[PDB]
């Protein structure tokens, strides 16, 4: 409702770091919890 | 040299250092099996070498 006054975005601690490969399982589990919590956020840059 | 990978690495013999290590050991084996060491050194202590 109050989008444009405050936009909920994903945390900077939510993304896996650029370096870890997808072969590391807990770094790919933070990518599963990110894609599911994607459209709930009101960031228009969230689907990137 | 080659740039690093972020895939899982494993010891390989492709690297130049490895090739250098291999040639010298291979070459020495020929020193151990030369006539300069066949006549003096016993054969049973040459297979260990």
């Amino acid at each position: 409702a109050y989008n444009g006054l405050v936009t909920t975005v994903l945390s900077e601690d939510a993304f896996p770091d650029s370096s870890q490969s997808i072969t590391h399982l807990p770094s790919m589990w933070k990518c599963l919890f990110l894609t599911l919590a994607g459209p709930m956020t009101s960031d228009p840059h969230s689907p990137v | 040299n080659q740039p690093l990978p972020r895939l899982t690495v494993a010891p390989t013999y492709d690297s130049a250092m490895s090739n250098w290590i291999s040639t010298t050991i291979a070459f020495f084996i020929r020193v151990v099996n030369s006539v300069n060491m066949t006549a003096t050194v016993n054969d049973l202590t040459r297979r260990t070498m």
